[PDB]
């Protein structure tokens, strides 16, 4: 009976742990995916600043 | 000399209730527990199985055990339900799932101490307890797993008391689930150690009997249990009725069991009769003797001619010539003495009781300790191995804490038992 308790507990335990790192790894990846997208759009902003800026350096 | 009776599980409680129904009638006890018989012979040993209560009412010394409530609810609303002491209904709720592990290790373990409290309470009210008897199957989970746990714990608390069982051995012809060989093999190991007499009821012999002899095309468990309760009444007749000589369970066991592990008996009954179908012609002593010795009348599906009898007991009931009985019994042995071991002299014994059972003027009950019973254990071992070599359906058991090793162990012990029988078949 002790072995059965230990085995129901380890299964509950490893399932809790396997799920928790999955949800963390998914949190990390999705954030590192949206941030990369934003940062391409912000490099986009500087570039457009350099285009408006270069044009003023033209008169 | 009181006996304490225990019935465990679906099968154990259904046959067990029939036993109390049948003998309660034989002793003139009505479903209320009130005596309404004619003779005093049917009350002289009534203490063996019934406790006497206030109001001159008789209460079976019976404990009813299950891990699910369905079958025991059906017992109380049943033909003789009211007679049982209500404190002796001991039951859980989760069931055993036809799983020996659940009955023996997890679900049964939770419940067993409560059962033993009732056993102890019934025992301490016994002037001289002479043993216990259990009814149960080996194919399910409660009667098989928890029944053998009870037997282990009873032997711990009462190590010198006789323990006998009626054990319904599973068979694929009449079968509920595929794991029955697993549960039976695990149970048999326990029975080999902790019982003095085990009457092996093979559920397919009961089937073949109901079909081929009583001409019942679709027999139910109820038809099967009519045959069993006829045998249960027969083999306990000489304890329940004053007669030729009275032996307590120990003395009976001493003279039937030459080797401690070979205590698995082949029961039989003559005449074989179906419910309702009225028998009008009484049998002659020669007819009873031929039939009770005939393979077709045996309830363990084993050919007695494939082995040798170590001991035999026969219980005739009704008015008949004990001289004619002696001559007919001596005629069977002297005509087939090659199926009896020559090294246990005078190993066939007989008793007669004047009280016949309900519906028959005359009957005979057969108790055979034959080495042919090994065929029953060979069948279980083959079915066990067919699944076990692939570890099939074991997850049901490993999930309750069991290791493969306990199965290997159970398999090896039963193969030892088979080989032990073979030693004495060739001696
Ligand atoms: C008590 C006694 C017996 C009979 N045992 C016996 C008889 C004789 C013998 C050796 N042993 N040698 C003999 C020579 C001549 C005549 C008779 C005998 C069997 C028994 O088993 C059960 C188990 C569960 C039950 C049950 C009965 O009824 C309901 O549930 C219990
Ligand atoms: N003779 C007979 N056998 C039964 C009955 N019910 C179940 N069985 C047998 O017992 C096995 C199942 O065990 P079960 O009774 O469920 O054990 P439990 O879990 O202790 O109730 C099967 O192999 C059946 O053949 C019955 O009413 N009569
Ligand atoms: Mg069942």
């Amino acid at each position: 009976i002790q072995k059965a308790i230990e085995e129901n507990n380890n299964f509950i335990k490893m399932a809790k742990e396997k799920l928790a790192q999955k949800m963390e790894s998914n949190k990390e990846n999705r954030e590192a995916h949206l941030a990369a997208m934003l940062e391409r759009l912000q490099e986009k902003d500087k570039h457009a600043e350099e285009v408006r800026k270069n044009k003023e350096l033209k008169e | 000399r009181e006996i304490v009776h225990i019935q465990a599980g679906q099968c154990g409680n259904q046959i067990g209730a029939k036993f109390w129904e049948v003998i309660s009638d034989e002793h003139g006890i009505d479903p209320t527990g009130s005596y309404h018989g004619d003779s005093d012979l049917q009350l002289e040993r009534i203490n063996v199985y019934y406790n006497e209560a206030a109001g001159n009412k008789y209460v079976p010394r019976a404990i009813l055990v299950d891990l699910e409530p369905g079958t025991m609810d059906s017992v109380r609303s049943g033909p003789f339900g009211q007679i049982f002491r209500p404190d002796n209904f001991v039951f859980g709720q989760s069931g055993a799932g036809n799983n020996w592990a659940k009955g023996h290790y997890t679900e049964g373990a939770e419940l067993v101490d409560s059962v033993l409290d009732v056993v102890r309470k019934e025992s301490e009210s016994c002037d001289c307890l002479q043993g216990f008897q259990l009814t149960h199957s080996l194919g399910g989970g409660t009667g098989s797993g928890m029944g053998t746990l009870l037997i282990s714990k009873i032997r711990e608390e009462y190590p010198d008391r006789i323990m006998n069982t009626f054990s319904v051995v599973p068979s694929p012809k009449v079968s509920d689930t595929v794991v029955e060989p697993y549960n039976a093999t695990l149970s048999v190991h326990q029975l080999v150690e902790n019982t003095d007499e085990t009457y092996c009821i093979d559920n397919e012999a009961l089937y073949d009997i109901c079909f081929r002899t009583l001409k019942l095309t679709t027999p139910t468990y109820g038809d099967l249990n009519h045959l069993v309760s006829a045998t249960m009444s027969g083999v306990t007749t000489c304890l329940r009725f004053p007669g030729q000589l009275n032996a307590d369970l120990r003395k009976l066991a001493v003279n039937m069991v030459p080797f401690p592990r070979l205590h698995f008996f082949m029961p039989g009954f003559a005449p074989l009769t179906s419910r309702g179908s009225q028998q009008y012609r009484a049998l002659t002593v020669p007819e009873l003797t031929q039939q009770m010795f005939d393979a077709k009348n045996m309830m363990a599906a084993c050919d007695p001619r494939h082995g040798r009898y170590l001991t035999v007991a026969a219980v005739f009931r009704g008015r008949m010539s004990m001289k004619e009985v002696d001559e007919q019994m001596l005629n069977v042995q002297n005509k087939n003495s090659s199926y009896f071991v020559e090294w246990i002299p005078n190993n066939v014994k007989t008793a007669v009781c004047d009280i016949p059972p309900r519906g028959l003027k005359m009957s005979a009950t057969f108790i055979g300790n034959s080495t042919a019973i090994q065929e029953l254990f060979k069948r279980i071992s083959e079915q066990f191995t067919a699944m076990f070599r692939r570890k099939a359906f074991l997850h049901w058991y490993t999930g309750e804490g069991m290791d493969e090793m306990e199965f290997t162990e159970a398999e090896s012990n039963m193969n030892d038992l088979v080989s032990e029988y073979q030693q004495y078949q060739d001696a």
